[PDB]
């Protein structure tokens, strides 16, 4: 029987979070650090993210705005730099690892002057301001939250969207079940599990897309656009 | 992050 929830795989919630914080504290503040040695795929990723996002920026009644985005688990700001700052007037970043947010000030360069808030906080402890963001971007971090905390964080994100705003989750997906990585202290969930959590947060899918052109050996990656 | 299937 596959496991269907984090409650079947996490021995100790406090250790699940503390071990992950210790893991990221020892990763270099570089794109290759953010991407687990796959820094070279960054451009494939950003190009696909941009095309996925631009779906929602078309003129019409539901056009997503371009005033402010939130980059969740932003790290040094790879996505903030290459995807979000060029499209949004301001961007906020949230990440648990202070040293990454410090490095971001260098990494982002001149355009980083349009980063407004640098929040050093776990997502599980973060309440974004109501009615603040056009796009909330959550990439390669949801596996660091328990199911309960991910559901709650998505509920708080829903409350922080502007009119026509969206949440985007982009992450690894397991073929089946819920799989623990005890080295970095994270989980990989199958598409049914992720969809269950999104539904439980009172969100609906606008779109779902598999990332193409990835190395054959890694977990498949999907993007979801939600409101 | 991009990760090898365990
Ligand atoms: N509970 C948590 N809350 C917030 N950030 C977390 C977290 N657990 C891990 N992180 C952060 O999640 C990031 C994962 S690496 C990916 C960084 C970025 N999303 C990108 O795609 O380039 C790291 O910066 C790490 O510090």
């Amino acid at each position: 029987v596959p496991r269907g929830s984090t409650s079947e795989v996490i021995e100790d919630e406090k250790q699940f979070y503390s071990k992950a914080k210790t893991y990221w504290k020892q990763i270099p503040p570089t794109v290759d650090g953010m991407l687990g040695g796959y820094g070279h795929i960054s451009s494939i990723d950003i190009n696909s993210s941009r095309k996925f996002l631009q779906r929602f920026l078309r003129e019409g009644p539901n056009k997503t705005g371009t005033s402010c985005a939130l980059d969740c688990g932003a790290g040094i700001g790879r996505i903030t730099k290459r995807l979000l700052l060029p499209l949004f007037r301001e961007v906020d970043m949230v990440d648990i690892t202070e040293d990454f947010l410090v490095q971001a000030k260098t990494y982002l360069g001149e355009e980083g002057k349009r980063v407004r808030n640098y929040f050093c906080c776990g997502l599980q402890d973060f309440t974004p301001e109501p009615d603040s963001y056009d796009v909330i971007w959550i990439q390669w971090v949801i596996g660091h939250l328990t199911d309960q905390h991910l559901a709650e964080f998505l509920r708080r994100c829903k409350g922080s969207l502007r009119p026509n705003g969206i949440i985007v989750i982009k992450d690894n997906m397991a073929q089946e079940g819920v799989i623990l990585d005890d080295v970095d202290s994270s989980v990989c969930r199958d598409l049914d599990v992720v969809r269950r959590i999104i539904c439980s947060a009172g969100l609906s899918l606008l779109a779902e897309e598999r990332q193409e052109n990835l190395p054959d050996e890694i977990y498949h990656v999907y993007s979801f656009a939600l409101r | 992050y991009p990760k090898r299937i365990a």
